[PDB]
């Protein structure tokens, strides 16, 4: 029931390995909170927006994946209201890009040199991928050889 | 204003009906807007002038040929608007007769010279 | 150390010669597209010399660290570089190259980089077989720029030769090689030269084959597509030419007057 | 461990089981390499 | 980029096959000609398959 | 937790229910009998067990106090001998019953703050109470229970009076009906234990259809319905054909003999008298409550009652909890919990200050 | 690979290899009418022991 | 309509994966039946954002 759908709401969203009062304390502020809101254009348009600025910053798959995925959604538009703002925060290979000697009907459109340089910055994530691992190896270990006896430690502390 | 609504805006201004009347329009222009809204052509007003003469000496009145050439004056000399160009062409795109060939007509770079 | 990264130069040493020579015409017509197929990894193996040189200009780069990421490659041109050592020593054309390559994509499943690769490779250099393989199940004609092809032909309906000059034309004329099957239709391999000799037959009499049909085979691996539309052909090749000779010419007729 | 992986790399009659034991060690020692490279850095 | 081997792969193939109509084709005219591309129309590579594919579109015009 | 505990007593109208505000199901669910020989200073479980020869009243039948020394006594005996708690250590949720007169309110909040000492108090009418809980501040709510039965229209957390209908057709209406057709049939219903029992029967077992008629012809030509219980006391007493046209009484009132309102009549008039610009958005969150669900298959009814209610150019969208036996308790459950709600509930300060009748000012 | 094996055993199908690593031990020559008996002898050294004597056998 | 509400559910489940939402599969499914019940969802917007600071400091 209702008084026990914000408590497993509660649940989910806290992990584990004080905090045995605190889940108590939080549906308290779940309904504190429910009542705050209710005393004071379609739904599957703001998706076709999210999806246009998809569109605008590349990947153009993508937001046609979303929208063949919305179509079908049709047959759940009072969730989607929800998942719009919850959309934009979050937590706190293929071939076929630059070849043409696979297949008989296979496009004929010559050079691209246009995103070709950006075929290059394809590998640099990779490269850089694997340098920012090594600089978070790094500095982990630095924050320890400049240290003093105790001042994180609570092995002192006994 | 923010771009995807804006779009809408322009929906429901030609055609007064809503945008639960008619969803499909609606997304056939996400689907051609997006992927062609920022350029990837070098920009130029100048060239744009050069065929806006071209089109209202087509049309033979040679006055408002040189209308619009103070018209043009005007729009530099207040300096309010960043992108002079894009209007123009889009005005220039939508030209029609109140009353041939153009790939030997100068067009711009399509950054076939130029990448980033 | 220089020693221990030698077998990756030497897993591309043997690959690009086989790329530049197997491509001309006279080595098949599979054999092109199979190192056409390997010119993509080779432009990420360019790609990866650069983009480690342009890290070495500010000194982010070393040996070690080099060595720590020359790592996949040394498999995955290992590959191709005993595929391509293999084709050469042998004469493996059309069915026999496409054979190797179907082991290949055995002999590895459980770690499955070293099946992808190969599985890509296959769907990529099986474009000619699998357009021989569109006109002679499809049609009664054939026509092989490179005749190295499972099915081979023989022109026995000529001036001089006869009907009893040719006797029966189902083994004779038109009849199947024993190592040019790539190892994936030998299940089939009776019904692919079955199909395209009773579509000829039928050519003799009516305008076309006139397939309803049509359909590109692909390649597939565990649960094949190519197994189910030779099936389907199989069924239609037969149902016309028996639809034929029991209508016209029919054999009710001429055994009743025997 | 880097001489019994080798061995087993180039040993192709060490059947479908081992190539995939063989091919998770390749895995560990490549992280192995990996500290010794920052260290050389710091060298 | 190394000098450029990244942007000189795309060549080198392009190239090779354009420099051989040219060199296979040295003086015939009309149908011997649409005979001299049509058996590049049948070589098993899609990258040079798809390249004659519009060369044969253009000189059968 | 981080505050002072909470404490929710409802002396409802067949029972009533304790416990600390925090829980699904209540902690302590007592009758509300009150004791007098056919104990007397000892009532709930006490009197329940020697009843036979001591008569059950409850002090609230038609939703409105018919002895008020049986409520007070009930009350104060539910605070001494049932749960025997410190007062200023729990503040007390009560709520009465729905139409309730302003005196009764001054008589509950004088009770509530002397015989039963409480450090702060509030007394709410009852379906608003449980539709708190429903997660809305808007909906109608048809609560059917024990004395009788009422839809109390509700919207932004305040039922107006004038459009809660109240009807006398409940539990115990049903239970006097089984037991008046069974006696005029000849069956020997006989003592009060017996009647408690065939109640128990009918509570539990009972099967409810939709459809009478054609369940009436299938079991008039062939009689397989039922389903044997024999209890301790060895009485069985089923018969398939009789127990789902005994509750149509609610929407048939000519099977008694009685002249009067129907149940989807009385919803109907009950939405007649809100606005019609409310009626969507009331529409939208149609409850499933009382305490009728010991067997479900009327609350089936009752959503196709709704359904055919208002016009359906409109899909019903339909809360519907996996229990609502508890739905008066969930219902002060939730209330007592908030904080904020704190500030709308009056201390004994407030009432000292501004007299007794300041609970029917402070209570929207 | 044992799990991908155990699919041409759960299914139409015969892993073939001289690697042997599988404890399906096939016998050629015998396709009468009488593989029904034997035809599979169950190799015990290429059970896994994550699998049960009742789970290497009920596959066969 | 139960396997048309399953269908529904797995498509509500992928595209909230690769807008990359914080929720899970769980959490989904409450959501989805707490606005089936009718429950307002500038409401519960609040209560999820809430919940997804007020939990780490806890941890």
């Amino acid at each position: 029931s209702i008084t026990q759908l914000f408590d497993d709401l509660c649940e989910a969203l806290l992990p584990a390995a004080n905090r045995k009062r605190a889940k108590r304390s939080l549906k308290k502020v779940a309904y504190n909170a429910l009542f705050t809101n209710l005393f004071q254009l379609p739904a599957r348009n703001k998706i076709l927006m999210l999806s246009f600025d998809l569109r605008v910053g590349g990947l153009g798959p993508k937001a046609d994946r979303l929208e063949e995925l919305v179509e079908e959604l049709e047959a759940v538009g009072s969730v989607l209201d929800l998942l719009v703002q919850l959309a934009g925060s979050g937590p706190p290979r293929d071939y076929f890009l630059n070849n043409k000697h696979v297949g008989r009907n296979v496009p004929y459109s010559g050079y691209d040199c246009d995103d070709l340089s950006v075929f290059e910055m394809d590998v640099q994530s990779l490269i850089s991928r694997e340098e920012c691992l090594c600089h978070s190896m790094i500095q982990e270990t630095l924050q320890v050889m400049e240290a003093a006896p105790g001042t994180g430690l609570p092995t002192v502390g006994l | 204003k923010s771009p995807n609504v804006l779009l809408q805006n322009l929906c429901c201004r030609i055609l007064g009906r809503s945008e639960a009347d008619v969803a499909q329009q609606f997304q056939y222009a996400v689907r051609v807007i997006g992927s062609n809204f920022a350029p990837t052509v070098e920009r130029d007003e100048f060239l744009v002038a050069e065929k806006i003469k071209k089109e209202l000496i087509r049309q033979r009145r040679e006055a408002d040929a040189a209308l619009f050439s103070e018209l043009h004056r005007k729009l530099h000399s207040q300096g309010v608007l960043k992108n002079k160009w894009s209007i123009l062409y889009l005005l220039l795109s939508l030209s029609e007769d109140p009353r041939s060939y153009a790939t030997l007509f100068a067009q711009a770079l399509p950054r076939d010279a130029h990448s980033t | 150390l220089v020693h221990r990264i030698l077998p990756v130069a030497a897993s591309y040493s043997a690959v690009t010669r086989f790329i530049e020579e197997k491509s001309s015409f006279e080595y098949g017509q599979v054999n092109h597209a199979l190192a056409a197929a390997m010119r993509t990894l080779v432009k990420e193996h360019l790609i990866l010399v650069s983009q480690l040189e342009q890290l070495h200009r500010q000194g982010l780069l070393s040996l070690q660290k080099l060595w720590f990421y020359i790592q996949p490659a040394m498999r995955t041109m290992d590959i191709l570089a005993s595929l391509a050592t293999s084709v050469d020593k042998g004469e493996c054309l059309g069915g026999s190259t496409l054979s190797l390559l179907h082991d290949r994509s055995f002999s590895y499943t459980g770690d499955s980089q070293a099946q992808e690769l190969c599985l890509y490779l296959t769907k990529a250099a099986s474009a000619p077989y699998f357009e021989v393989l569109e006109k002679w199940i499809y049609r009664g004609i054939i026509h092989d720029p490179y005749s190295e092809f499972m099915v081979e032909e023989h022109e026995l309906r000529k001036e001089r030769i006869q009907e009893d000059y040719n006797d029966k034309y189902w083994d004779q004329r038109y009849t199947i090689v024993q190592q040019q099957i790539p190892s994936f239709l030998q299940k089939m391999a009776d019904k692919i030269l079955s199909t395209g000799k009773y579509l000829n037959v039928v050519r003799e009499c009516g305008h076309d084959v006139t397939c309803p049909v049509a359909k590109e085979i692909i390649y597939t691996l565990k649960e094949r597509a190519y197994v189910e539309q030779i099936e389907k052909a199989f069924n239609y090749a037969s149902k016309v030419l028996l639809d034929f000779l029991m209508e016209e010419k029919e054999l009710v007729a001429h055994l009743r007057s025997i | 461990i880097r001489r019994y992986t080798d061995q087993r790399s180039l040993d192709r009659s060490f059947g479908l089981v081992g190539q995939s034991f063989c091919a998770a060690l390749h895995q560990e020692l490549r992280e192995y390499y990996r500290l010794l490279s920052v260290l050389h850095s710091q060298l | 980029l190394r000098r450029l081997l990244v942007w000189t792969y795309d060549p080198k193939i392009r190239l090779k096959t354009l420099a051989a109509l040219v060199d296979h084709c040295q003086g015939r005219k009309g149908g011997e000609l649409a005979s001299a591309v049509h058996a590049y129309t049948k070589t098993g590579d899609p990258y040079m398959r798809s390249l004659v594919q519009h060369i044969l579109s253009l000189v059968s015009h | 937790d981080d505050d002072i505990a909470a404490l929710v007593v409802d002396n409802g109208s067949g029972m009533c229910k304790a416990g600390f505000a925090g829980d699904d199901a209540p902690r302590a669910v007592f009758p509300s009998i009150v004791g007098r020989p056919r104990k007397d200073s000892y009532v709930g479980d006490e009197a329940q067990s020697k009843r036979g020869i001591l008569t059950l009243k409850y002090p609230i039948e038609h939703g409105i106090v018919t002895n008020w020394d049986d409520m007070e006594k009930i009350w104060h005996h539910t605070f001494y001998n049932e749960l025997r708690v410190a007062p200023e250590e729990h503040p007390v949720l009560l709520t009465e019953a729905p139409l309730n007169p302003k005196a009764n309110r001054e008589k509950m909040t004088q009770i509530m703050f002397e015989t039963f000492n409480t450090p702060a108090m509030y007394v709410a009418i009852q379906a608003v109470l449980s539709l708190y809980a429903s997660g809305r501040t808007t909906g109608i709510v048809m609560d059917s229970g024990d004395g009788v039965t009422h839809t109390v229209p509700i919207y932004e957390g305040y039922a107006l009076p004038h459009a809660i209908l109240r009807l006398d057709l409940a539990g115990r209406d049903l239970t006097d009906y089984l037991m008046k057709i069974l006696t005029e049939r000849g069956y020997s219903f006989t003592t009060t234990a017996e009647r408690e029992i065939v109640r128990d029967i009918k509570e539990k077992l009972c099967y409810v259809a939709l459809d009478f008629e054609q369940e009436m012809a299938t079991a008039a030509s062939s009689s397989s319905l039922e389903k044997s219980y024999e209890l301790p006391d060895g009485q069985v007493i089923t018969i398939g054909n009789e127990r789902f046209r005994c509750p149509e009484a609610l929407f048939q009132p000519s099977f008694l003999g009685m002249e009067s309102c129907g149940i989807h009549e009385t919803t109907f008039n009950s939405i007649m008298k809100c606005d019609v610009d409310i009626r969507k958005d009331l529409y939208a969150n149609t409850v499933l409550s009382g305490g009728t669900t010991m067997y479900p298959g009327i609350a089936d009814r009752m959503q196709k009652e709704i359904t055919a209610l208002a016009p359906s150019t409109m899909k019903i969208k339909i809360i519907a909890p996996p229990e609502r036996k508890y739905s008066v308790w969930i219902g002060g459950s939730i209330l007592a919990s908030l904080s904020t709600f704190q500030q709308m509930w009056i201390s004994k300060q407030e009432y000292d200050e501004s007299g007794p009748s300041i609970v029917h000012r402070k209570c929207f | 690979p044992v799990l991908s094996f155990l699919y041409r055993w759960i299914y139409d199908g015969e892993l073939e290899d001289t690697y042997h690593e599988f404890f399906v031990a096939s016998d050629p020559t015998v396709k009468t009418d009488r593989l029904w008996h034997d035809k599979y002898t169950l190799r015990k050294s290429m059970i896994p022991s994550f699998m049960t004597m009742d789970q290497s056998r009920k596959v066969l | 309509n139960l396997n048309a509400v399953r269908e529904t559910m797995d498509v509500l489940l992928e595209i909230s994966r690769i807008l990359n939402t914080g929720l899970d599969m769980e959490t989904l499914s409450i959501c989805v039946r707490l606005c089936e019940q009718g429950i307002n969802p500038e409401a519960l917007s609040s209560v999820i954002k809430e919940l997804r600071k007020a939990t780490e400091a806890l941890k």
